[PDB]
């Protein structure tokens, strides 16, 4: 019927850090629906999830043949 | 005996076989094991066959 | 009736090292007489088989005489 207390998280990201990608993968999401008190953690939910599937994908960029064979030229 | 650096002859022999040697079986071979033995020691277990 | 499944191996290192003195002794086999695979790795075993005679021959030059008089003497 309930779940757990919310962590503190102090300082927000998107206001000071704006060189980041992804920022066009954002705005596909719903207003008029919820208050914003709720979207506050629609929001948070998916930038973790975004930045996930970012971080996994350079993490498969690395870890999936680990050096280069064609570097043997130089 | 088909991983890169022993195969060339050009890359010599006191050096890291770590870095320069493809993510083939003996990469993770060696990964589990840790140990860093040279090209060219590397190149008369090649030479056994 | 079976042997042991094939190791990775990836890529190809005849098209990586064109330094390499034993590329005139490879292409001595045929293609036509059999399929791809069977001659990919047929290939393979004919490459690390030059490669061993490559190590065993530069070895047995070099270790039967590792010390010389003529370099000594100047």
């Amino acid at each position: 019927a309930r779940r757990l207390p919310k962590p503190t998280l102090q300082g927000r990201l998107e206001a000071d850090f704006p060189d980041s990608p992804l920022l066009p993968k954002f705005q596909e999401l719903n207003q008029n629906n919820l208050p914003n008190d709720v979207f506050r953690e629609a929001q948070r939910s998916y930038l973790v999830f975004l930045t996930s599937q970012f971080c996994y994908e350079e993490y498969v960029q690395r870890t999936f043949g680990v050096p280069r064979r064609q570097r043997a030229i130089d | 005996a088909y991983n890169g650096p022993a195969f060339s002859h050009h890359f010599t022999r006191d050096e890291d076989i770590l870095d320069n040697l493809e993510n083939g079986t003996l990469r993770d071979l060696l990964e589990i094991s840790d140990l860093r033995p040279t090209v060219g020691m590397i190149r008369d277990l090649s030479a056994s066959f």
